[PDB]
């Protein structure tokens, strides 16, 4: 070590003739520190040409280069451009220059400000002289590399680095083609952005961030294979039950030949032209598409005088629809990713039938499975007067009580915030302002005084003293300065205080923990994403920027811009945040029609798979890094200054029965019997719809066995107490519930017989028969094992459920302060068009407008909105869920000052608040919380000492079994037949090569059925028919062939029945289609029949070694979901007998329709299923939230005694609320599950 | 001239030295501006 | 929404009864224009003739001493788009028993599109001297009985049986 | 001095910032010990 | 000031220092003269 020379001629010389005498016959690397054994530089041996410091490659024509900062150079000593020798000073000047931090730093700050310059749609004329100063600096740093080291010869050059490949191809290509000036602009303006991705190279520690993320891809490709091969079975799956189902249409029937004129004229009739003019089709008054219907019982009804046909084109442009593989395969990658799915959800039911919503429950749930292995897959790898005054103040200052009591303050005033609202009368608003006043004194003096106590100004200032001084400056000055109180964001830096509380609280000190490692240690990958963000804005906004503007008429109805689109970089970069949130369909859909469909299809599937790639390693490697690792005292000095006997007669008997109370209730007999009658009873309350009057049978029935059943109930309830005893049966809460539930229905009993039938009180207790079904929840041992591992995490889930509530209410306090009255507008109901600021400004010229007779003109209000905090509340959770948050956003932007008329976009920059609050909010809020579940579900498995909490005891058994089946490796019989030909045929059918071309074979089965399409011709659907035929009959000579082998030996090996099994399928498939083609005809079975083909496609399973071991996983978690699945059930049949008691007869608007309500238990388990996934539950609530006039309170029913279409707001709130958190913990529990038996499997 | 940058003021009233001084939205005393 | 639901089939003589007659349209949201024909045929008769016609929201009765003076509308009201065609005798007598046609003919207006419907529904309405009770009741009422004592027995001869046992265990040791 | 989260590091004196990261044996960069 | 050395033309409307830098068809440049 300490071994420094320069770089002469005779070093080189000595090096050719080395590297003779070894041809004849080391994390030391460039870019890194020098390591500290080889001491400082020599005083004058820095920014030189020097020798390697390693004997690794010694011999190599090399030499190296140091920087003041100690970092290393390698160059390669030949000269550069065969002039440029190293010994020469045309050399030394440029690498003095190449390696200086200094020259770093002017790249790094002439990049940003040219990204910046980027994001101008059209830039000003001086553009292009700043433009010209960019080319200039990077041309010229391409100077010094060329003039510095080699250009491309072998070794260490300037084009041996793949990064200067970009540095090179971008500065020629701007001159090339401006300099030449033509071209395509919109066609090479993409090219630029480019230039962003030389911040990768430029800013230190991101190269490596980048590198590692693309080698974080081959991990994937286990699991790429894997989501593909299932997206195409059940593609296919649903390409062969819904071709061409979605463009059924309502068209006018029966034709009137003698109205009719074709396109051509001559009063004739042309078929084709009538099921393609728009004008045919049925469209419900306000809608943007037609109706589809069905011809099924279960479907959707056409109108009279309408005929349910295929016309016209599949809905969405053409882009939603089974038609094709294809559009089949984006119609289910949509699926998995759920989103928009509920439309897809509810056409494709409108058109097949509401029997068909097992498909979408069987692919939501396999689509769950997938993503699961996805985020395994990447966790696999993050894994005088002066002394006096002060002496006296410091004496009360830094006092546990004055700490004490400024955090008291700080709680008060943030309540004192809250009672904010509008419309508020001034009396009450005076309070506010005068108590408002007395807080920031009490503050400015805390400061003051603390700022006077602490020499002044200079000890003061250190971090938290500096935050909130400057609070106090900031109120302080916007009470002096009416620009200051311009602008209503001042008042949130307040609530900021509320983190003062971290230092008490842990767990929010452990949300300011996740908040600073996102800019702390992982800062770099932040802003990874913050440039891969950036990037895809400008890239977006330069190729689809003009189209969105000249066929604007092709995407919206009055030819001007929708309110999403890519014409300049705040509205490209808000897409781009969009996808993200995981809505990329609707915004794909309208690029489709203006910019085509390939090159819209590739960018939007980028941004989709790169950008939540990234965003999910930002998100586990918080979550890694979480799991790393005087108020008493004040309080002190405060406190400072009968039972007869068993042993006889009748304690015998009277102890005896007891004794067979107790055998009687336990057994298992009497609890099967009693189960039994749980499912009766609870099955019963499903009848109670709106058809109930057509029942009258059936409702007399039901009437009576109420009776029976509650009776039953009451003499269960006897045995118990005696069986048991009050002491013990009042002790336990599932006796407690049992009893409760009792109680409940001997009241509407009693009540019912002496009358009072029609009381309000007693009706609204009626409704409470809906929790009858919670006495089975300890009746199944299934159901009581997942409900008690859900409350041992109430806990640790209510001190984090805090958190998520004072976090959220700041943004509740600031949303209020910034739209709280602001969401009015006036509207013209007959016509349905928002009146413009020329016509109506405010509220005032709405009012002068409904003078007299004018009732069509009304000064609404948006239903969810920032009215107050409780309201805010629910604006904030439709906004975290990504449901609804689009009116609510919509309306901020559009807000003027308080009842004033909404202008189109007067706000626009009122978005970044929902941005903000949704990295915020939602983002770190969601990384807190699984960061406790998943380490509160770990003590509470570790205190266990059990490997399981999900599963029972009889389920553990055969969970134990199940494990050692998958285990035990299968053996290799070889029974040879020992027979002349069947030997030779046993010899050839058992080896690899057979196996190959059955495989294969079956791929080309696989892309046989791809080829299919709705609309095609006869004869080519006539082709597939025999090739089709062809793979039966190979197949079945295999089966054949291998039974005449393996005669008796087939059912040793597990696959070879399966393949029997699959096989008989396919003859009896295709035989009987054709039965039923001609006789008994019945084509909702054969589509049902075809699908028996599919199952060959499956058997690629057995040679795909990397997906079996996945669904072999599946198959454990099984039994756990099992029990999850049904409290899940069990939860959806209660609240969707709330559903149809409460909201059956509510007005059929937003997303209540003729087919999705709760007017019947079909209807409401289609819907309640729908909002399991979270899936547009604001479109549901929206119509119980009406009130007159949206509602009529006395609204007749035809064939009912109920009156009146209003919903109960109240009620509607706490039921959505209600479920939305429920199903969350429940679902959240099973992702926990599945992903517990991955990990021990792994 | 002008009195005292704060000085209690009223809607409709704009008794504050003009135009320097402006009422406040929120508060009864005026407001300074720059 | 509208549920269609068929009329009661005996009515008391000396007081009222309701004719359900409800018709509901496809499709809720559309909008239409119906009026209504009643047509009975008296028992003992064998021709149809009409009684009463309701349309514009006004009433208008055919001269039938039997019906003269004890028929008022009791449908929907308020509105030209009739759903409910219900009337409501106010004496019933024994004039009054005999099938019903109630004749919906109902004309719906589409975009530049009109079609005009007709619908018939048929109500058998017989008269007695005294209400019956419907055979659900009667039979469901003694079936809870049966169900409740005989699983009332059932539980104290288990109780018995077991008492029986559980004792002469005890006693044996 | 210290290896970030996604640095490449030398198993053999990996200098990945304990306790919290160790370098990969299979991946060649700092992954979370935990 | 003029349109420099194959500024963007039409051969009878470039803003060039023309002919010594004039426009033609084949590349809608003023090409320098030489
Ligand atoms: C749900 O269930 C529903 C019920 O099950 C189901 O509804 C059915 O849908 C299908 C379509 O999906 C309907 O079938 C179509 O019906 C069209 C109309 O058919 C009627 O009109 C025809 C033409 O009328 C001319 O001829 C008559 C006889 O001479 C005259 O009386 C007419 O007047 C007229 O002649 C002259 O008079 C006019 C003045 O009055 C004058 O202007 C005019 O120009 C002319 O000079 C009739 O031929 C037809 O009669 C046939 O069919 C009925 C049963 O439907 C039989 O009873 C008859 O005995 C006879 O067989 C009807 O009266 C058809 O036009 C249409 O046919 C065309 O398309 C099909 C393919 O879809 C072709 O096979 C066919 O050849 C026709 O092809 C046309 O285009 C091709 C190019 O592609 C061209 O080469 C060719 O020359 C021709 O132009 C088709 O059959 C069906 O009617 C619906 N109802 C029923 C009850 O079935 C619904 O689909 C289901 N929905 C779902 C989602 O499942
Ligand atoms: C150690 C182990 C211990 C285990 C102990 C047991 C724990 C699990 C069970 C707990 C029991 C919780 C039950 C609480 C239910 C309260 C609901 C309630 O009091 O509601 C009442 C309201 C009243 O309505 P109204 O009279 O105004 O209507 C008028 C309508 N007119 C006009 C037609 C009459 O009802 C409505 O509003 C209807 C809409 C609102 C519905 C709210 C939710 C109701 C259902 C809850 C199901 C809970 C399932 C839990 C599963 C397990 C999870 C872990
Ligand atoms: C790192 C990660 C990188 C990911 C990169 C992903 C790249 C994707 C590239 C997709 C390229 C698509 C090329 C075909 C475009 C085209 O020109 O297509 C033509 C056909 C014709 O259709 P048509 O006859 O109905 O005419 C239209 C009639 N109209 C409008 C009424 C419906 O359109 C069709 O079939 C369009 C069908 C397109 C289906 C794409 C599904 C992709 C789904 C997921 C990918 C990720 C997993
Ligand atoms: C999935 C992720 C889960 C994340 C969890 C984290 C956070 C929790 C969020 C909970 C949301 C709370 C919403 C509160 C609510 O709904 O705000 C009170 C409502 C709305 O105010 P407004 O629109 O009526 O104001 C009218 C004002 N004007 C007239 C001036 C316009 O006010 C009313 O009417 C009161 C109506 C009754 C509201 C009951 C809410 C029940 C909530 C929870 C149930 C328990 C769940 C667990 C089991
Ligand atoms: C008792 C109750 C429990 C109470 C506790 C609940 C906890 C939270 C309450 C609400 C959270 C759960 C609701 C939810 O589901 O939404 C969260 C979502 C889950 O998946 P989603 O499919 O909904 O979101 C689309 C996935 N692509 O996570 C998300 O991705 C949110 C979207 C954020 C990602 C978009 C871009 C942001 C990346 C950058 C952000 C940070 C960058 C660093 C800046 C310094
Ligand atoms: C975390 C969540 C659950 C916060 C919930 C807070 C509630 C205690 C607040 C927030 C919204 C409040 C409501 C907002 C508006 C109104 C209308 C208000 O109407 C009137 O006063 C009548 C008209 C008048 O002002 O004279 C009656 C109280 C009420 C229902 C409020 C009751 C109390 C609520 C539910
Ligand atoms: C576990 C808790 C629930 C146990 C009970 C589970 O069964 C009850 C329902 O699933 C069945 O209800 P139905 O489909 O019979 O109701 C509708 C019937 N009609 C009106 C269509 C004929
Ligand atoms: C709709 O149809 C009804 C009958 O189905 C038409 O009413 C009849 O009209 C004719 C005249 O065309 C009269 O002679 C009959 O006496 C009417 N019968 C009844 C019961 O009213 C009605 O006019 C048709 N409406 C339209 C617009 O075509
Ligand atoms: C179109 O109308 C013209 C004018 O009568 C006629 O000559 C021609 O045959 C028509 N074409 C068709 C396809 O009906
Ligand atoms: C569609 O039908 C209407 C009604 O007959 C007609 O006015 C219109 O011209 C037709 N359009 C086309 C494209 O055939
Ligand atoms: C509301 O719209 C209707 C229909 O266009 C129009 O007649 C009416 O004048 C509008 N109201 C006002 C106040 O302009
Ligand atoms: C309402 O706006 C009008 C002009 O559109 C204006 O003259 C009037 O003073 C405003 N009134 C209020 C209360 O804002
Ligand atoms: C029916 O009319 C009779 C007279 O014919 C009268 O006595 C009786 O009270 C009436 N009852 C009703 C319900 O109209
Ligand atoms: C009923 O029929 C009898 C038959 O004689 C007749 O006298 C009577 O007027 C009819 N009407 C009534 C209301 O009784
Ligand atoms: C039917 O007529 C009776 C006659 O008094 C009346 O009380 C009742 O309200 C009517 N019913 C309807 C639905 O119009």
């Amino acid at each position: 070590p300490d071994s420094f020379k320069p770089f002469t001629p005779e070093s080189l010389a000595n090096i050719e003739r080395r590297i003779a005498e070894s041809k004849l016959k080391s994390d030391l690397e460039a870019g890194k520190s020098l390591p500290f054994i080889y001491g400082d530089i020599p005083q004058g041996l820095v920014a030189v040409p020097l020798e390697d410091f390693d004997p690794y490659y010694l011999t190599q024509k090399t030499f190296v280069v140091l920087n003041r900062g100690k970092t290393l150079f390698r160059f390669s000593a030949t000269p550069a451009l065969y002039i440029l020798s190293p010994f020469n000073l045309i050399r030394r000047i440029a690498i003095k220059i190449l390696i200086h931090s200094v020259f770093s730093m002017i790249i790094m700050c002439t990049i940003l400000t040219n990204c910046v310059f980027m994001t101008f749609s059209n830039p000003p004329d001086w553009s292009k002289n700043v433009e010209y100063t960019f080319t200039g600096i990077y041309t010229f740093e391409s100077l010094v590399k060329i003039i510095a080291r080699g250009f491309c010869i072998d070794g260490f050059t300037f084009l041996r680095d793949p990064w200067n490949w970009l540095d090179f191809s971008v500065i020629m290509m701007a001159y090339i083609t401006e300099f030449v000036n033509l071209g395509n602009v919109s066609a090479l303006r993409t090219f630029r952005v480019l230039r962003a991705l030389k911040t990768i190279s430029v800013i230190p520690g991101l190269k490596t961030i980048v590198g590692a993320l693309i080698q974080s891809v081959k991990k994937l490709s286990d699991v790429m294979i894997l989501t593909v091969f299932c997206l195409s079975v059940f593609a296919l799956i649903g390409l062969q039950l819904f071709m061409g189902n979605l463009r059924n249409k309502c068209v006018v029937w029966p034709i009137n030949f003698n109205e009719s004129y074709l396109e051509n004229g001559t009063k004739g009739f042309d078929w084709e032209e009538y099921i393609n003019n728009k004008t045919n089709f049925y469209t419900v008054p306000g809608m943007l598409e037609p109706l589809l219907c069905g011809n099924s019982s279960d479907a959707g009804q056409c109108p009279e005088g309408y005929q349910c046909m295929k016309a016209g084109r599949n809905p969405n442009y053409g882009y939603t629809s089974f038609d094709t593989f294809s559009w089949a395969f984006l119609a289910l990658f949509r699926l998995m990713t759920q989103d928009y799915w509920e439309n897809l959800y509810q056409l494709t039911l409108r058109a097949a039938g509401k029997t068909y919503m097992i498909f979408f429950v069987l692919v939501i749930f396999v689509g769950s499975f997938y993503l699961v292995n996805l985020i395994l897959a990447v966790v696999a790898m993050a894994y005088p007067y002066w002394i006096k005054l002060k002496e006296i103040v410091n004496l009360i200052v830094m006092d546990p009580f004055v700490d004490l009591a400024i955090t008291i303050c700080i709680v008060l005033n943030t309540l004192f915030m809250a009672m904010e609202h509008h419309p508020m009368t001034p009396q009450f608003e005076h309070v506010l302002a005068v108590g408002n006043l007395v807080f920031t004194g009490i503050f400015t003096a805390e400061m003051f005084l603390k700022l006077i106590a602490m020499d002044p100004y200079y000890y003061f200032q250190e971090g938290w003293n500096i935050f909130d001084g400057f609070i106090v400056s900031l109120s302080l000055m916007e009470l002096s300065l009416a620009d200051v109180e311009g602008l209503s964001v001042l008042r949130s830096f307040r609530l900021l205080r509320v983190f003062k509380l971290a230092k008490s609280w842990p767990t929010l000190n452990m949300l300011i923990k996740i908040i600073g490692n996102s800019v702390g240690a992982l800062g770099n990958l932040t802003l990874v994403l913050a440039i891969i963000v950036f990037i895809f804005a400008v890239v977006g906004m330069q190729l689809f920027g003009k189209s969105y503007k000249e066929c604007v008429c092709k995407i919206n109805q009055d030819c001007e811009l929708p309110r999403w689109h890519m014409h300049d970089f705040f509205h490209s970069f808000l897409i781009v945040f969009r996808v993200l949130c995981g809505e990329w369909i609707e915004t794909m859909w309208d690029c489709m029609e203006v910019a085509g469909q390939a090159m819209c299809l590739i960018v939007f599937m980028m941004v989709m798979v790169i950008g939540n790639l990234v965003v999910l390693n930002l998100f586990l490697a918080l979550l890694l890094s979480s799991f790393s690792a005087n108020l008493q005292i004040s309080v002190i000095r405060i406190k400072k200054g009968c039972q007869v006997n068993i042993e006889e007669g009748l304690g015998k008997s009277w102890w005896i029965l007891r004794k067979t109370c107790f055998l009687i209730v336990e057994h298992n007999w009497f609890e099967t019997f009693i189960i039994f009658m749980i499912l009766l009873s609870s099955g019963a309350l499903a009848f109670e719809d709106i058809y109930i009057e057509q029942r009258k049978t059936i409702r007399t029935i039901l009437e009576y066995a109420d009776k029976v059943f509650t009776y039953i109930f009451i003499l269960e309830m006897l045995l118990k107490w005696t069986a048991y005893g009050f002491v013990k049966f009042f002790t336990n809460a599932w006796c407690w519930l049992d009893f409760l539930i009792v109680a409940v229905s001997l009241v509407s009993l009693i009540a019912n017989a002496l009358g009072y039938s029609e009381l309000g009180a007693i009706k609204s207790l009626r409704t409470l028969r809906a929790l009858r079904p919670l006495r089975a929840l300890s009746r199944f041992e299934g159901m009581r094992v997942v409900v008690n591992a859900l409350v041992g995490a109430i806990p640790s889930i209510m001190n984090v459920l805090l958190v998520c509530l004072i976090f959220w209410l700041i943004f509740s306090i600031m949303g209020v302060n910034l739209f709280a009255g602001k969401y009015h507008y006036c509207f013209n109901e007959t016509s349905e068009i928002r009146f413009e600021i020329e016509d109506v400004n405010n509220k005032t010229e709405c009012e002068k407008l409904m003078e007299g007779n004018n009732t069509e003109i009304r000064w609404k209000n948006v239903k969810i909105n920032f009215d107050n905090v409780g309201a805010g509340y629910l604006a904030l959770l439709q906004v975290a869920t990504f449901k609804g948050w689009m009116d609510i956003m919509y309306a901020a932007v559009d807000s003027r000052k308080p009842d004033e008329q909404p202008k189109y976009e007067d706000n626009i920059y009122m978005y970044i608040y929902f941005v903000i609050f949704i990295i915020f909010g939602s983002f770190f809020t969601l990384n807190l919380f699984i960061g406790v579940i998943i380490d509160n579900f770990n003590q509470q498995k570790k205190k266990f000492g059990g490997q399981d909490i999900f599963m029972t005891e009889e389920q553990k058994k055969y969970y134990n079994a199940m494990k050692k089946l998958g285990s035990k490796k299968p053996q290799k019989p070889i029974p040879r037949p020992l027979n002349k030909i069947q030997g030779i045929v046993f010899d050839f059918v058992t080896q690899q090569a057979f196996d190959i071309v059955i495989m294969m074979l079956i791929c080309l089965n696989m892309v046989t059925m791809m080829v299919e399409t709705d609309t095609q011709s006869k004869q080519m659907e006539n082709i597939l028919y025999w090739i089709n035929l062809v793979f039966v009959i190979f197949f079945t000579c295999e089966c054949v062939l291998k039974m005449f082998a393996l005669r008796h030996y087939y059912f040793t090996i597990g696959w070879n029945i399966f393949d029997f099994v699959v096989v008989i399928l396919s003859i009896v498939g295709m035989f009987l289609a054709d039965i039923i083609e001609k006789y008994f005809v019945s084509p909702t079975l054969f589509r049902v029949i075809r699908l028996a083909r599919i199952g060959r496609i499956l058997r690629l399973i057995k040679g795909a070694k990397g997906i079996r071991t996945l669904l072999f996983a599946l198959m454990m978690s099984l039994p756990a979901l099992f029990n999850i699945g049904l409290l899940l059930f069990l939860v959806m049949f209660i609240f969707s007998i709330f559903g149809m008691s409460n909201f059956a007869y509510v007005k059929h608007e937003a997303g209540i329709d003729d087919m999705f309500n709760f007017e019947t238990f079909g209807n409401s388990m289609i819907c309640l299923f729908q909002i399991t996934t979270s899936a547009g539950w604001d479109g549901l609530l929206l119509p119980i939230l009406n009130r007159p006039p949206d509602c009529s309170l006395d609204k007749e029913h035809p064939g009912s005694g109920f009156k009146g279409d209003c919903g109960n707001p109240s009620v509607g709130i706490f039921f959505f609320v209600s479920y939305i958190i429920i199903s969350f913990l429940i679902v959240v529990n099973m992702y926990i599950a599945i992903i517990l038996e991955n990990f021990s499997v792994a | 001239d002008c009195l005292g940058f704060l000085w209690k003021c009223n809607p409709s009233n704009d008794k504050c030295c003009r135009p320097n001084l402006v009422c406040s939205r929120k508060d009864k005393w005026c407001k300074y501006q720059i | 929404g509208c549920v269609e639901v068929d009329s009661e089939t005996e009515a008391v003589y000396g007081m009222t009864f309701k004719i359900l007659c409800i018709s509901c349209k496809r499709r809720s949201e559309t909008n239409a224009e119906t009026f209504t024909e009643w047509t009975f045929r008296q028992k003992g008769t064998e021709e149809f003739v009409k009684i009463l016609r309701y349309e514009n929201e006004v009433l208008q009765l055919e001269e039938d001493e039997r019906f003269e003076g004890r028929v008022v509308w009791n449908g929907s009201r308020g509105t030209k788009d009739l759903q409910d065609l219900s009337i409501f005798i106010t004496n019933v007598t024994y004039n009054h028993s005999g099938d019903y046609e109630c004749h919906v003919y109902r004309l719906l207006f589409f975009e530049n599109y009109e079609h005009n419907t007709s619908v018939v529904k048929k109500i058998h309405i017989e008269v007695v001297d005294k209400a019956n009770r419907d055979m659900a009741s009667i039979v469901s009422e003694i079936m809870m009985y049966v169900l409740i004592v005989v699983l009332t027995i059932w539980l104290v001869a288990e109780m018995i049986y077991c008492y029986k046992k559980i004792a002469a265990a005890t006693e044996t040791a």
